């Protein structure tokens, strides 16, 4: 068991430039006849951490990978499942219950239409036209595939990977050594 | 309402046990020998597929002769008064009716054995009433896919799923 | 009315099966709720298999031709046939006028005669069975681990969740209860890795699907050790303690990548990866293959990687894993535990060696000879040469299921003398030369030994149709008749222990009482109050060779158009 | 295209009173004679969300309508359709063939006889009496009528119709600004 790391923004120095976003977009759909060039993608844009701006200033929010997740739990279905150290949803047994929007309190998950070989995915019975098949979208770590693209895509690297042990254990030691420097 | 059988894909082998018994009780007892459960072969999985009792049936409404009939909690065909009129073929949704014709049968372990071994009509799953123990497929299954299911246990799996999803969403996050 | 307990004869897995009779015929066939294998249900066969046993057509009566049509002939007569052509036969050519077709679908007590009354009575080592075509298996793990046969035993991969990895996935319908425990081993915990070229019903049930065109599966599965070792997911005890070395099979294994097998075979980079993963972490994990992998030319090399993948991650041995050869007939390890290869001996001894010979002067009766018989792919030749003037069909009909049939038809025209001791319906019987009726699986009383070497017994319900009598007492007859030191064939007993006495070293405890009491044993066994050995089968080590380790072979790719583009398959 | 509205219950506040699933089987049946008086009821009650109590609490549950539903997708004939917003039920096409109870989680379908006109409808030729015709039932959000009308007949307001856009965005600026204070 170990302490599932999550990515953290910086507003005090985030500009609100929506290039990490895009770069998710871009990470996400490799499967989707992507070459890391405009022209190329004839699908809609789906990111997963959105931008929220502000009075004070802009930031984004994303997945937290709660411990004691609210999601997994009140999914009935089981689409959400814990496979590695991070939460992931599964995309082929979600239903689109969105009973989820009713668990998180941070806001993480959206519900947008699927799309898989450049082209929307249509089902069987539904309204006379077909109906597209609505996901849950959230943040997956990418330890699926490598390095997270939201890193390094940044122009000032405002949004840091961090775990909470080695911020804690950096907290305490300076509360140790300020303390001590005035006693 | 109606008793039927349900069988899950994640435990069905294909191996031809249910459908073979199927055909051979019918045989002995004295009715047409042919199967009234058929095996489907998909893209992703392999389903036995019968006659769901639909409690409206459209089979009744399309028979011109009226021997399609409601006994018991089932649906009977009534072999004696059909005359073969292909109606309740059209109506059928999943196609549950096929006619007790030699060509109707493919090629498969079950047709080996029905040639070694040695009027046509519509045949349908009768749910076995005829028999003292229960249906044929549920009980012959080497991995118990088949499953009957009666009036109370719908209601039961009915009150099991509402009460875990009240549960959990009361333990969870109101 | 009565119920017998038999072992069902249809396929290799052997299962209980009570046979219901009523009025001297049989009426229905039930399972049994104690035994360990099939737990109380049955396949097709089992169920509805008892219906060919009293067919209007049965052989009831022995025949011969005479002028070309066979005529109705009692058996004392047709006996002196059969001895005057194989004395005149012998006294022309000598001992190699006949190779023995031993049946794969009769008691190990009727191989166990053939060979005797074919080495004891006229003297050769030309015995053969319609089974080979799994023979590169048994020379493969002989040659890796020592072992010629099953290791692990088939209900504990049930038990408790493993890793189930399986090769050529065609036991879904070759053994439909085998795959029944394999689908009852997911108590939500067990974990399938499949790999075949084709569409089945068992990998629509597999979270991971290694489709793998046909013979591709020696990348796949050394781009499968070059992932586990990449990762160092070896188990360094046990390759340090009984293994000879490592480093050879290094030498080897990395020139395969990942990248290498996906530009090679066509499959997606993260399934090797993800099944290299749960391959490893777990502790448990057996390999089940089909008759898909058994049905290649290349498979010795194959099936020595197999071996070798269990070899170098630590699951042999053990309960709950272990490699998983599959037999396609009931009594096929019956026809290895005794000879029915020209080159073997009961005991599992090579005729080779002078002192298997020499172990045996007079408790087998007249000497035998030294020299390697001739194989069942070499007699055609032989028939075509006409270098060979008889042949024993026994219980079967090699006239359809092997391949090539077209030349064994025409190499059949070769008649002088034909014995056919089988049943109805075989076209061999028509083109064969004197036809003798024989019993089925219900008339005899005999023993199965099944894939997993559990041995059972055979126990007699219906009385035979009209003549027809088992082939222990037509063996003792023809031996008889051209003279043989003593007279054998008591009864079934006798000659189970005579087994025994011969070869007490694998089995000499396998005796009537105990497979009356217990659900079966399986050997090795040497002595009466031992249990037998299953899920280990000799190993605890990795030391069933001669040498007390076991070695490596280093594999490669081989060899093989445009007009024809489409692979065959059959299974 | 927009996301599906669905109502849900806050069970605590809710008591049991039972008073929801009146309101609503009296407002689906004006077809039925009624008059906003019992009495005028000569049909059976069949309501459209069902109240369970547990030991913790008690709620009703009702149709979650689900983008992706397995109940519209399960069904052969097609008589579950999105007609409006809301996804609905058809009493005319369909046949009582009960796979649809074995897809919804939620359990909020339940098979009962047909009610039109104050009389029990029955079907033409079934056993010698005839059979009744048998009809799904489930919430449709009372999409023909007004508004819902399980809303504004519980007295504690415990029953609430919700938006799974506006309530993200309602729990990210929440979310934003618990965040920004303490940094
Ligand atoms: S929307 Fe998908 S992930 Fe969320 S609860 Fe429903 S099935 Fe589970
Ligand atoms: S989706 Fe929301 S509730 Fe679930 S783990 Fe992520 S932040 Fe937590
Ligand atoms: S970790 Fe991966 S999925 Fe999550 S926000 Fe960053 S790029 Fe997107
Ligand atoms: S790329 Fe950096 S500055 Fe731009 S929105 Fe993302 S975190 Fe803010
Ligand atoms: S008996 Fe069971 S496993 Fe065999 S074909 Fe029928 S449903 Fe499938
Ligand atoms: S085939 Fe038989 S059951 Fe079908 S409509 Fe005609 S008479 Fe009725
Ligand atoms: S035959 Fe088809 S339509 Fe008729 S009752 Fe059976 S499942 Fe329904
Ligand atoms: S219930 Fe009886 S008639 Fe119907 S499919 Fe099963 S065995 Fe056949
Ligand atoms: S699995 Fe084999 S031995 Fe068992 S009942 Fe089926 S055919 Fe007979
Ligand atoms: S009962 Fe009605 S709604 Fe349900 S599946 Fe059948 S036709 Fe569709
Ligand atoms: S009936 Fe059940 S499965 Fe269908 S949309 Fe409503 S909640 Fe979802
Ligand atoms: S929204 Fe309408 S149909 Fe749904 S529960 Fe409330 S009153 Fe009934
Ligand atoms: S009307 Fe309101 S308080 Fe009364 S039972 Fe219904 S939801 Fe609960």
């Amino acid at each position: 068991t170990q302490l599932n790391p999550f990515v953290v923004a910086n507003p005090a120095k985030c500009i609100g430039c929506k290039a990490c976003e895009v770069a998710c977009f871009a990470v996400h759909n490799r499967n989707n006849h992507v070459g890391a060039t405009v022209g190329t993608v004839s699908i809609p844009v789906i990111p997963r951490l959105h931008l929220i701006k502000t009075e004070h200033g802009t930031m984004p929010i994303q997945c937290r990978h709660c411990e004691d997740a609210p999601c997994a739990n009140v999914c009935t279905v089981g689409a959400i499942k814990r496979e590695g150290n991070a939460i992931v949803v599964d995309e082929k047994l979600c239903i689109g219950c969105k009973s989820c929007l009713l668990a998180c309190p941070f806001g993480a998950i959206e519900l947008l239409p699927q799309y898989e070989d450049g082209r929307e995915v249509f089902q069987i019975n539904l309204k006379l036209v077909q109906e597209p098949r609505i996901i849950a979208y959230k943040c997956d770590l990418c330890n699926d595939l490598g390095e997270p693209a939201c890193v390094k895509a940044c122009p000032e690297n405002a949004l840091t990977l961090v775990m909470p042990t080695e911020m804690k254990k950096a907290r305490n030691k300076e509360a140790a050594l300020s303390f001590l420097r005035v006693v | 309402p109606n008793r039927f059988v349900i069988a899950d894909p994640k435990r069905c082998l294909g191996c031809y046990t249910c459908i073979a018994a199927c055909a051979f009780v019918h045989e002995e007892q004295g009715l047409q020998p042919f199967p009234r459960l058929y095996l489907t072969y998909t893209s992703e999985g392999i389903m036995p597929i019968q006659c769901r009792h639909c409690e409206d049936a459209p089979c009744a409404e399309v028979c011109p002769v009226e021997a399609i009939k409601k006994e018991g909690n089932a649906i009977i065909i009534d072999e004696k008064a059909c005359i073969g009129c292909k109606t309740c073929l059209l109506a059928c949704s999943f196609g549950a009716i096929d006619f007790s014709v030699q060509d109707s049968l493919e090629q498969s372990i079950f047709k080996d054995i029905k040639e070694n071994l040695m009027r046509i009509v519509a045949v349908k799953c009768d749910l076995c009433n005829f028999r003292e123990e229960g249906p044929a497929c549920v009980q012959f299954c080497p991995t118990k896919a088949l499953k009957l299911v009666d009036g109370d246990e719908i209601n039961k799996m009915v009150k099991n799923k509402r009460t875990v999803n009240v549960e959990s969403l009361l333990s969870v996050y109101g | 009315q009565e119920k017998v307990l038999t072992t069902c004869p249809y396929c290799g897995t052997g299962c209980g099966l009570y046979l219901k009779v009523e009025n001297e015929k049989i009426v229905g066939v039930e399972p049994d709720k104690l035994h360990p294998v099939n737990q109380g249900e049955l396949c097709i066969k089992g169920y509805y298999g008892y219906k060919y046993v009293h067919d209007p057509r049965r052989l009831t009566s022995p025949l011969i031709k005479k002028n070309g049509k066979f005529v109705p002939v009692s058996w004392d007569e047709a006996l002196n046939f059969i001895a005057n052509g194989l004395k005149k036969i012998k006294s022309e050519y000598g001992s190699d006028a006949f190779a023995m077709f031993c049946s794969a679908r009769a008691t190990n007590e009727d191989n166990y005669a053939a060979q005797k009354f074919a080495r004891a009575v006229i003297g050769i080592n030309n015995v053969d069975h319609c089974a080979r075509l799994h023979a590169p298996t048994v020379a493969g793990l002989a040659m890796t681990l020592g072992s010629g046969a099953m290791t692990n035993s088939i209900p504990e991969i049930s038990t408790y969740s493993d890793v189930i990895f399986i090769i050529g996935s065609n036991t879904a319908e070759c053994h439909p209860l085998i795959a029944a425990h394999v689908i009852k081993a997911k108590e939500r915990g067990a974990k399938l890795i499949v790999a075949d070229p084709r569409m089945n019903a068992m990998v629509h049930k597999a979270d991971i699907w290694l489709r793998v065109p046909s013979g591709y599966n020696i990348p796949l599965i050394n781009g499968m050790i070059h992932i586990i070792i990449k990762e160092g997911l070896v188990k360094t005890d046990f390759v340090k303690n009984h293994a000879v070395g490592f480093e050879e099979m290094a030498k080897a294994v990395e020139k395969y990548t990942p990248e290498y097998v996906e530009e090679l075979t066509g499959i997606p980079k993260k399934d090797l990866i993800k099944a290299a993963r749960f391959y490893g972490q777990a502790q448990a994990a057996a390999i089940l293959y089909s008759m898909g992998v058994t049905q290649f030319s290349h498979g010795t090399g194959n099936v020595v990687s197999l071996a070798n993948l269990a070899v170098i991650t630590g699951n042999l041995g053990r309960p709950g894993a272990g490699i998983c050869p599959l037999r396609g007939q009931n009594n096929v390890q019956g026809a290895c535990d005794v000879g029915a290869l020209p080159n073997v001996l009961p005991g599992y001894l090579d005729v080779t060696k002078e002192q298997n010979r020499e172990r045996f002067e007079k408790v087998w009766g007249v000497k035998l000879p030294s020299n390697i018989g001739l194989r069942v792919t070499e007699v055609p030749d032989a028939i075509l040469n006409k270098r060979v003037r008889a042949l024993y069909i026994f219980g079967e009909n090699p006239i359809m299921s092997d391949p090539d049939s077209d030349h064994l038809r025409h190499a059949l025209e070769h008649l002088d003398l034909l014995i056919v001791q089988d049943i109805f319906l075989t076209e061999t019987a028509r083109l064969a030369h004197v036809v003798l009726p024989a019993a089925c699986w219900a008339e005899k009383d005999g023993t199965f030994t099944n894939t997993e070497r559990r041995v059972q017994r055979v126990r007699k319900a219906v009385e035979a149709p009209g003549e027809a009598k088992p082939d222990w007492w037509i063996f003792s007859q023809i031996a008889e008749r051209m003279g043989y030191t003593g007279m054998q064939y008591n009864n079934v007993q006798e000659i189970w222990d005579e087994v025994r006495k011969i070869v007490p070293e694998k089995f000499g405890g396998i005796s009537y009482a105990r497979l009356e009491k217990e659900k079966g044993l399986a050997w090795p066994c040497p002595t009466e109050d031992h249990t037998g050995t299953p899920g280990k089968f000799a190993t605890p080590c990795i030391c069933d060779e001669g040498a007390e380790k076991q070695d490596f072979n280093h594999v490669i790719v081989g060899s093989i158009d445009e007009e024809y583009p489409f692979t065959l398959t059959t299974g």
